[PDB]
């Protein structure tokens, strides 16, 4: 999680963030 | 008699939901208003064109605000920020958290402090404090002072659960394994981009991704005794709806492939009527769009190798199908509000 | 010291076969004539330019009756029927078929009657009088004598027997069952159309298509201690070409997942070296195009549920994967001709 | 009067075709029979689930040899030689020539001399003597007596003309040439396969291919004044259903933007009423799936690239609406028998 | 000389271009830094793993900040913000702006304050101050202090252009339109999803989405005599990469079909050598993938109405393509720095 | 097999006929 | 562009290598 | 056609509800 743990913590529904359990 | 409800991210399950409920007959819910990342105007075009609903009949008109839909004024707000939303004052009891982004019982309760009695999230609760809920799994264990916070699980787990169930209660599951070859979603990327999962990173359409999934285990929610018993991955590929799990468990009471679906089939017309389908039918994806049960099962697929080990295949419509169990959930609150 | 080689039906497995023999460092086997439902500036063309492929990179030319490529020139033959075909006259040793129609010893023999030695079956042999092989399974079992009509099986039991290979003389496989995510193929229509088979007759690049295999028994005709073992289906997807085999089978011998994959890495190295690849990185299926082994097992994917129960992905190439194969048996016999 | 009409080819126009006419308010025809390349277990299973349309709401049943659908039954006929058909015997007064094969004047006279009356070819007639008609642009012209053999051309052409015909009697075409980005059918390979046309012979879902069209000259059938003035290509694309075709006239009369669409617009609801549909919302193809009009003017893209080079643009669903236009065309026909 | 650049924006255009480079003869560039946004592993991964390019051939590892490729190591900066790059205290004399976000000269210019010396924008520039340069265009027009942003235009210009050129020098153009068959890129949604742009909030990969473009306007500027000349649309289509583009150009000295393909043919072999590519084949948009001209001309598509109203039809990998008169437009720069 | 049988006997080769053991 | 589909397909005008529809 | 994506691109122009390519 070094970039994104950080970066999807403040846009968490940013296109490099999104996780749907599917 | 009636609870008033807020949509929370007004994406496909939020619209599939919208449309789910104006299509029944009776409900003990409201629809009033709707927050999303886009205007009255952007909302009132998708809910009407759909590429796989299809076109919306109704009639449906929008301004500034707010949109119409035969008589029914919903509020359009846009604010990324829970705590923000006048839940409060719009006197608001249950909201539809389907955002994606509010799965915690923490960041869902932000609807809680804005003003809204109770908070129904549409995918699997993340963290400790959520209630989960699979209709015709455990919905009848539903209080409504358990939880402010529930959830409707995935919509794998609406499609696994069900069958799981009557594979227990039939044949007692000692455990077993799930694959289930899904629709791609949202969360993947049209062509390669920067993403937090690699494999989602990868061009949606014209790719096998393979992901890792809590549905298997999540089901463990609904039916306690399968805690730790399942498991599973997920293949999402090229289809933009409907997807079909793969579920092979070691039952404790040897049986035969026609058993197997003569229990399915019981419970269709029975217990799980309106939840699972039963069809024997040689049919293909794209002849379930639309379908409301939850689990359909593919009959002539069924598989028993050596009298106790079992395959099943259940077909779904992550979207719509999922969505009618959402409105089922509501519906239940709603009937039961103290 | 080399074999003449004629192929019958230059459709994907005739014109990928062809591709991956030219692209060999050496060979026993010298390909010089094809029979297909064309005329040679049409097996030229799409020898040349591919949608999966790429185009070819080579000296393609062609003319009224044959087409040439890096010097070599190949008879162009149009006969549907191969009695007709004159192959005793052209003096060939060895006919690959690949049309798809010829997989009974029956239809395979018209090849011998026309004057043809060998025949080998780009597919399972139909009815008795076949033998077939799976290189790195029992390609060591190989007499020339034995089968004047021989079978390279399905790309599936070509990625799945070699897994099971090595899951069973480690864990010894009690048995077990197989779902095969498969690309749609040229025996499915591109849209809703009439067929024999009711699922294969709709539109192939929008649905998720379930067919029956025989690829999961067929393994025991490689792997005789398999027989009545494992079982399967296939669910065929919108994507064009690679696959990927999801095996749930029952050990015998309890393990771990890392144990697991430590058997199979340690395979792609020795035993089933060019056979298996051990893959441990976050891929998807069109990272495999081209990939010249059989199976890909997708590391990060193995489950053990309960130390008895394991569950194997493996990607492979169903047309380049098994294409290689097939230019390998084709030189084991080369290397063997009586 | 109530005719008796045959089906050859119960395809993709075939059963859209039926469709079509069993959700009619009034009949002036009745089918009695369908010729296609199957049994009737499979022409009932195909008419019923549709990967484009959706399941058909209605009653379906058949049996060894014709299929009921609500209450109607109609014969099923396997041959694939029309000459041998029992049109005589039968009393069948037209035949829906809709096979995609029999579409030359003198393949499509077979029908008569196997018994039929008259022959409506689903398609673009080749050679002499045939009789084509475009509903909304020359069908007045229609008289039982002039052809035994009439054709409704193409989904094309029925996009083309009624747009090509208010642009010229409002501002006169001088030259003009056209391009449809259509989605692919059933004459194109699901992948790089042998095909007569090489361009039609590639992978049709992962490919832009691009083909010759008989449709734009083919409008000068319908409107002479413009024959030898119209002219064009088709690009195959990776979509189903539904197509859209881009028109690029140069007139006489100089104008502007607005006019062009207010004319086309007037049109939509005087003169082509029912035929040309305008559309200013921005909406894509999917939008036009069950689309009854044949041309589908989307305003907001037309263009005039300084006052005399008109460019418009148009979506068709090239197998729902072109259906509705040959139940239409059946219509006169039998409005007007003898 | 070696100018030092660095790449803001690794997606599309901005892997594809490094990869041109990697693989170019001899080099006046050196990419020293990337700022993107996602981790070095992650910028690694998707550079050598590509759904459209397939795997990278090259020595690719990477660190806890950069990545480094057969020996070369270049920084990975990850800063949302430009103002906020390193430019100054890293000596970078060019930027490569392909974030598809600061596109205005406004924006560019950002890179500038932040110590860059010049920026190059891939892609249309919006706003004042831009220098817009087409290879084998205008580039000869080029002057290192003539603007401090420049931009290399869109890939659709970049393959009109070059074709509007010859056509205009040869017959000059009057006036015309185009419509450019496009593959879906990721500006749009892959399933129905809010957007400020309704066409582009639709699922992508089943739809033909059409969308207003400045392709057409935009070729004035670097073909001053077209100015307020040309004007089109774009349908982007289910394919994720190589498009297509329609031109329609009035012509002022009439001519014949051959005529236009002899000139065009003239020029792919003299003056638009490397620029634009003659096609005489009956090929597929998967064919070109990889093809490094900007305009792939199809002749046997040409079309002449009337001898003054001429049709073309071009090819164009608009990510691969695109990216080599990128590296070319840097080339020069570095060529003519100071 | 009432028409595919008979059908399918004579063109193994036709569109409705092929049938590939995937 | 007939040393072969002529006559195939004039003998087999529903085979897949020669149908064509005008679209 | 701004009564909130004018803003909001303003201040997220890289959001998948912005992005606008010319293609
Ligand atoms: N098949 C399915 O799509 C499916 C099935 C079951 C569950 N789910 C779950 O439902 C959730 C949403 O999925 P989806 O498919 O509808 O995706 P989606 O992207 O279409 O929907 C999300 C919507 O929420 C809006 N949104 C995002 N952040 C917001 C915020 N901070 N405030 C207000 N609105 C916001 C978006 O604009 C969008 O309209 C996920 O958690 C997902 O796992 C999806
Ligand atoms: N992934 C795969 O495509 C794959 C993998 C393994 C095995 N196979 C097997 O290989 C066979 C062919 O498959 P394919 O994918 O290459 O299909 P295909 O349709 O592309 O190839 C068949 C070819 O044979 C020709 N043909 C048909 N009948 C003929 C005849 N009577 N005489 C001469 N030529 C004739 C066709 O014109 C065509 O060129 C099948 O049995 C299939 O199951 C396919
Ligand atoms: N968008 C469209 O689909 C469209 C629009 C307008 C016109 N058309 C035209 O309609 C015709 C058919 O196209 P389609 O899309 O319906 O394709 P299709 O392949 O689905 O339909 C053709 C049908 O004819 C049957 N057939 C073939 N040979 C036969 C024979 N000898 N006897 C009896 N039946 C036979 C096939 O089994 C099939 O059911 C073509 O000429 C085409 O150009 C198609
Ligand atoms: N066919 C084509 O792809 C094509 C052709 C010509 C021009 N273009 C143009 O190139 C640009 C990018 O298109 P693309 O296809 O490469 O799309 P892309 O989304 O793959 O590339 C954009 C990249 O920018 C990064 N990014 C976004 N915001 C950023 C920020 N604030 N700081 C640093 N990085 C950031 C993204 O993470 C991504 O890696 C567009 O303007 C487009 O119009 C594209
Ligand atoms: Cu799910
Ligand atoms: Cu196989
Ligand atoms: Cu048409
Ligand atoms: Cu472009």
């Amino acid at each position: 999680e070094p970039f994104f743990g950080d970066y999807c913590s403040e846009n968490p529904d940013a296109a490099e963030c999104l996780i749907y359990d599917d | 008699m009636t609870i008033r409800v807020a949509i929370n991210g007004f994406g496909r399950i939020g619209r599939n939901f919208l449309r789910c409920w104006f299509g029944r007959q009776n409900t003990d819910l409201e629809v009033v208003a709707i927050n999303n990342t886009s205007d009255a105007r952007t909302a009132a075009h998708l809910l009407e064109y759909d590429s796989v609903l299809g076109r919306f009949n109704a009639d449906i008109s929008y301004d500034e605000n707010s949109i119409t839909v035969n008589g029914k004024t919903m509020k359009i707000v846009c604010d990324r920020n829970p705590l923000n939303l006048p839940w409060k004052e719009w006197d608001i009891d249950l909201v539809i958290e389907s955002t994606g982004v509010f799965v915690t019982a923490e960041g869902a309760s932000k609807h809680i402090q804005a003003g809204a009695k109770k908070v129904l999230i549409t995918a699997p609760g993340k963290g400790e404090g959520v209630g989960t809920y699979v209709i015709g799994v455990n919905d009848s264990e539903y209080r409504h002072e358990d939880f402010a916070v529930i959830s409707n699980a995935s919509c794998t787990t609406n499609c696994l659960a069900p069958v799981a169930k009557v594979l227990h209660d039939n044949f007692g599951i000692i455990k077993g394994t799930m694959t289930t070859t899904h629709s791609y979603t949202l969360d993947q990327r049209i062509l390669d981009a920067s993403h937090r999962d690699l494999r989602r990173a990868r061009a949606a359409a014209v790719n096998i991704v393979p992901t890792t999934t809590g549905a298997a285990k999540a089901v463990a929610l609904v039916i306690p005794e399968l805690k730790g018993k399942l498991n599973g991955i997920a293949l999402r590929v090229p289809t933009p709806n409907v997807s079909v799990v793969d579920l092979v468990v070691q039952v404790e009471k040897p049986t035969i492939t026609e058993q197997v679906n003569e229990v399915l089939q019981k419970a269709s017309q029975t217990t799980m009527k309106g939840i699972i389908k039963y069809s024997d039918l040689p049919l293909v994806s794209s002849d379930f769009r639309g379908t409301d049960e939850s689990s359909i099962v593919d009959s002539s697929l069924t598989l028993v190798m050596d009298g106790d080990l079992v395959k099943v295949i259940a077909w779904y419509d992550n979207e719509w199908g999922y969505s009618q169990r959402v409105v089922d959930l509501a519906e239940l609150a709603a009937r039961k509000w103290a």
